[PDB]
RNA sequence: GAAACUGCGAAUGGCUCAUUAAAUCAGUUAUCGUUUAUUUGAUAGUUCCUUUACUACAUGGUAUAACUGUGGUAAUUCUAGA
RNA sequence: UGUACAACGGGGUAUUGUAAGCAGUAGAGUAGCCUUGUUGUUACGAUCUGCUGAGAUUAAGCCUUUGUUGUCUGAUUUGU
RNA sequence: GAAUGUUACCGCAAUAGUAAUUGAACUUAGUACGAGAGGAACAGUUCAUUCGGAUAAUUGGUUUUUGCGGCUGUCUGAUCAGGCAUUGCCGCGAAGCUACCAUCCGCUGGAUUAUGGCUGAACGCCUCUAAGUCAGAAUCCAUGCUAGAACGCGGUGAUUUC
RNA sequence: GCAGUCAAGCGUUCAUAGCGACAUUGCUUUUUGAUUCUUCGAUGUCGGCUCUUCCUAUCAUACCGAAGCAGAAUUCGGUAA
RNA sequence: GUGAACAGCCUCUAGUUGAUAGAAUAAUGUAGAUAAGGGAAGUCGGCAAAAUAGAUCCGUAACUUCGGGAUAAGGAUUGGC
């Protein structure tokens, strides 16, 4: 159950929902609901219509705790020496000197 | 449908009652096709016999070389435009009206097929899988 | 109630949709404890 | 989690957004029945056992929902669950 | 779908394939950079926190980082980018992509660890495989065992015994 | 000395005569109107900093193929994660 | 005289698609004064932007309700 | 809708009406049959036509939600907010109504016909018939479904004091 | 217009699988006539559209019987509106 | 005022606010409208209805009595500041 996503607005489209479209070029469209769909058709452009996902995206619109900072890091520090080195002599060799 | 045409079709929205004229999408030299009836259809007082996208109608050339053309032969409704539903519940709609020549049996005529092609055409017409790119 | 819309699988060996997703029409009818206020009893009779 | 299922797992029940359009909210037990059905919302219906056995192959199909569409009814439905609208839209000048 | 999990420690990698949906569900709708938490993906891998770095779908053709979309489409590609080899010098070819956004229709994901859990997996924590090899350039020997460039590297050079025959060699 | 990196070549060759009628092409000019790998010959004491507590010159930096190993696809001179 | 009913107000749902006001180094530009400029200043300029997915409408045959106010005995007629 | 005491609830069912249709593909099967060329059907499955009864989750249509936004002209000094143009115009538009333009549903017993039979005389034989009898059709009667006789009916509740 | 009886013939042979001459018996009243009873102080006087019902001398769909029916196809007939 | 305009639409002056009324909003209508896909298959017949339309620029066929045909046809363009 594949829940699509509008290629106008950017809503979700649930099963059965709305609307598509096989362009010429074999492009497909789908729309949430007749409202994209004219407004498509009515060659508007999304990034011109202030409730499109494509606008408030482009004008940057309500992203701002997804700018924040975050912690995803790891620690390793390990030693696992050159192959068929005899990795039993590579570690005595390492203390360094300084 | 019916002759030649392997698997059974689940009902479609009709789009194209006779008279109408849908583009032809394959090589044969025919621009057009003018449908004058639709294989296996039914019949009620005044109703038009319609096609849908995968159904086989007689159709004739408005426009096209004319070796096609005065001449009767059937073809098979590959993009409707009429928005159609399917069991999975989507509606959905091409954006012109096309069909290729085919023989009959529902073998093509020409070689290729220009444009997307549904799949209930598709599954239903052997040799139009065979040279359609895009399916649906 | 009134309807909705459903989703399931179906399970039609045979048919071009077995094993896909269809999405499907559906009532709803609240049905709340009905509760037993009494009993009436019938006999027949030529007339019924 | 009435409207929940095996697939679904989320917890709603039936009712769809702001509720059934002309009725309520469906707060007790209730029948599901595939399709359309005579009469309309809010009137008294019976529902009545089978007349005869059916086998017919098309019924005695077990069937298991996958999901059910609890969106509103009153317009064009886009979220399922309040808490979906909220996730999707995000923060709105009411709010907190 | 299938999991090809890599613990970046100790070099070690190990397949595991996932049934039962839910438990894949985790994944879904995540992009190639986030991290996922194991209590989900079963109580084998509670603890673990998983990194998702690529992977093949069904046909399987590679992901790519940066296109989003949980869909398949069609990119022209360069040197020195992900899922292209050019053939030719100055050589492009416009080729299909799978996208970053995990799906359903990816047979196999990519997966790195993170940090470790409370259960030791198998093939993974378990064994360890040693680098293939050791350093060259000169300062590079020294950085690796901080040599401060007086200690004369030639001394400090890995070596690699092998067997001819009866004749073992260095 | 496989593979691979790197450098160079792949713009020569060979084939064909479709277009092309002041175009090509021919002879004859022009660059005081330009680009030119290569070959050949010439051509480089200067690189730092308010210029004693000083800059790696006994030479500074990683990031990658090949390789190892885990993978996908019916399928290619497809390729991914480590 | 009560999970009573009603009229409003609140909340959900839904429609449009960003209100009035204020502000800005947004704005093709344009004037007026002199201390004739080392952003010179006061303003004006279709439009743009921010406050603002805001403002408006939402039962009239939508959902809901611990808030508010009010209503809760008039008329007729019936017997084996 | 008067009157068969009043009033209410639950039922019965006379009589009347009635409804479903047709096709194709898979499979059977390259089988039966045939020298070959050719080439079926019964059971099982998937769909489809014409018909009917619903229904509005979804999709489409409709727009006085004159709901929101836009636009022309003019009028209110300007702004805000509005008025007028037979609903001024336009885009979107919920609700309702609605569409093989959308979705759902359309029941199973009996008795027969033609016909093919059993037993079996007339007529020592023979015969489906004379007596008696078996099987049988898109037919018929029911089942089911729709009304409910306003002069067909049953069960049950409450039955008035100025 | 439709259906009979007799059976010389057609049908390789064989009257009647399917047909059928010469004759002859009938039915029907969507043919045309014949007549002029009814309406001339008026029964709107082609065709189509539309909707209902009825008829069967059944084109199809159900079940049968027959064949010059191997199969396939088809033809003749019964119950059938 | 808009505009080419004594057109249409809005206003000043002046004059009206006269046309039984109330409540509803079934069928059928009369008058105004909209319809997915198809596009005259409807019908005696495109009846009706729809499409077109101003202006600037570009472009413009047969044929002709040379005057025309001709806004032929076919195109682009238009606000605000
Ligand atoms: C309609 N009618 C009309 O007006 N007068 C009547 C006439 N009666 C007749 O005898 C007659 C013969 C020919 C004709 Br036409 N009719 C007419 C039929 C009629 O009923
Ligand atoms: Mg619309
Ligand atoms: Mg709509
Ligand atoms: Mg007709
Ligand atoms: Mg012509
Ligand atoms: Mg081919
Ligand atoms: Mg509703
Ligand atoms: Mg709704
Ligand atoms: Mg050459
Ligand atoms: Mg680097
Ligand atoms: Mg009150
Ligand atoms: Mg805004
Ligand atoms: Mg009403
Ligand atoms: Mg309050
Ligand atoms: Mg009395
Ligand atoms: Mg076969
Ligand atoms: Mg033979
Ligand atoms: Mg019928
Ligand atoms: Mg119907
Ligand atoms: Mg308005
Ligand atoms: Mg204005
Ligand atoms: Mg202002
Ligand atoms: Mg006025
Ligand atoms: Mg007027
Ligand atoms: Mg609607
Ligand atoms: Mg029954
Ligand atoms: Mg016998
Ligand atoms: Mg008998
Ligand atoms: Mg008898
Ligand atoms: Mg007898
Ligand atoms: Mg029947
Ligand atoms: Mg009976
Ligand atoms: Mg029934
Ligand atoms: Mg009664
Ligand atoms: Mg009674
Ligand atoms: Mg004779
Ligand atoms: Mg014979
Ligand atoms: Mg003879
Ligand atoms: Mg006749
Ligand atoms: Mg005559
Ligand atoms: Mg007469
Ligand atoms: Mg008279
Ligand atoms: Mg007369
Ligand atoms: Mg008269
Ligand atoms: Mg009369
Ligand atoms: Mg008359
Ligand atoms: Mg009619
Ligand atoms: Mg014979
Ligand atoms: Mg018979
Ligand atoms: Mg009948
Ligand atoms: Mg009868
Ligand atoms: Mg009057
Ligand atoms: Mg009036
Ligand atoms: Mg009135
Ligand atoms: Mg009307
Ligand atoms: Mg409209
Ligand atoms: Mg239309
Ligand atoms: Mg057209
Ligand atoms: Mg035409
Ligand atoms: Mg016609
Ligand atoms: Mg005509
Ligand atoms: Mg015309
Ligand atoms: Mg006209
Ligand atoms: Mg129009
Ligand atoms: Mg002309
Ligand atoms: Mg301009």
């Amino acid at each position: 159950m594949k829940v699509e996503i509008d290629s106008f607005s950017g809503a979700k489209i649930y099963p059965g929902r709305g609307t598509l479209f096989v362009r010429g070029d074999s492009k497909i469209f789908r729309f949430q609901n007749s409202k994209s769909a004219s407004l498509f058709k009515q060659r508007k452009n999304p990034r011109r219509i202030a409730w499109t996902v494509l606008f408030r995206k482009h004008h940057k619109k309500g992203i701002t705790e997804e700018v924040a900072k975050k912690r995803s890091r790891k620690t390793v520090k390990a030693q696992r020496p050159i192959t068929g080195a005899s990795l039993d002599l590579i570690k005595e060799r390492r203390s360094l000197k300084p | 449908s019916g002759n030649g045409a392997q698997g059974t079709k689940f009902r479609i929205s009709l789009g194209l009652p006779v008279g109408a004229i849908m583009n032809c999408a394959d090589n044969s030299g025919a621009r057009n096709l003018y449908i004058i009836a639709v294989k296996g259809s039914g019949s009620r007082l005044n109703r038009l016999p319609a096609a849908s996208l995968g159904d086989m109608v007689m159709a004739t050339v408005k426009k096209g070389k004319p070796e096609l053309r005065k001449k009767v032969m059937p073809a098979i409704v590959v993009r409707q435009a009429k928005s159609w539903r399917r069991r999975d519940g989507v509606f959905l709609y091409f954006e012109d009206n096309a069909g290729v020549i085919a023989n009959p049996k529902g073998e093509m005529k020409g070689s290729a097929i220009t444009g997307p092609v549904g799949k209930e055409c598709a599954d239903l017409w052997p040799r139009v899988a065979s040279n359609s790119g895009v399916v649906v | 109630a009134g309807m909705t819309t459903i989703v399931r699988d179906l399970d039609r060996p045979g048919s071009k949709f077995h094993k896909r997703e269809v999405v499907e029409a559906v009532t709803v009818v609240d049905t709340p404890p009905v509760v037993v206020v009494g009993v009436v009893g019938y006999v027949e009779t030529p007339r019924g | 989690a009435n409207g929940a299922t095996s697939f679904d797992r989320t917890k709603k029940t039936i009712t769809p957004m702001g509720g059934f359009v002309h009725y309520g909210e469906i707060k007790n037990d209730f029948i599901m029945v595939k399709g359309c059905i005579p009469g309309n919302r809010k009137r008294i219906v019976t529902l009545r056992k089978s007349l005869y056995t059916n086998t017919s192959r098309k019924a005695l199909e077990e069937v298991s929902l996958k999901w059910i569409d609890t969106a509103s009814k009153f317009g064009k439905g886009r979220f399922q669950t309040p808490a979906e609208k909220h996730a999707f839209m995000g923060t709105l000048k009411k709010d907190l | 779908m299938k999991l090809n999990i890599s613990y970046p420690v100790n070099g070690s990698q190990k397949t595991f394939e996932i049934d039962d949906e839910h438990r894949i569900r985790v994944f879904f709708d995540k992009r190639i950079g986030q991290e996922v938490d194991g209590e989900a993906v079963g109580d084998e891998f509670k603890g673990y926190v998983f990194k998702i770095s690529g992977g093949n779908d069904k046909q399987g053709f590679p992901m790519k980082q940066g296109v989003l979309l949980p869909t398949r489409i069609k990119l022209l590609l360069t040197k020195n980018v992900s899922c292209y080899r050019p053939r030719r010098d100055g050589e492009r070819k416009r080729k299909s992509v799978r996208g970053a956004i995990v799906g359903p229709d990816l047979a196999v994901l990519a997966l790195v660890i993170v940090k470790k859990g409370e259960q030791e997996l198998e093939g993974l924590t378990d064994t360890t495989v040693p680098k293939r090899l050791g350093p060259k350039r000169a300062n590079n020997i020294r950085k690796f065992f901080g040599l401060s460039k007086e200690d004369d590297v030639r001394d400090f050079v890995i070596r690699r015994e092998v067997t001819k025959g009866e004749k073992t060699y260095t």
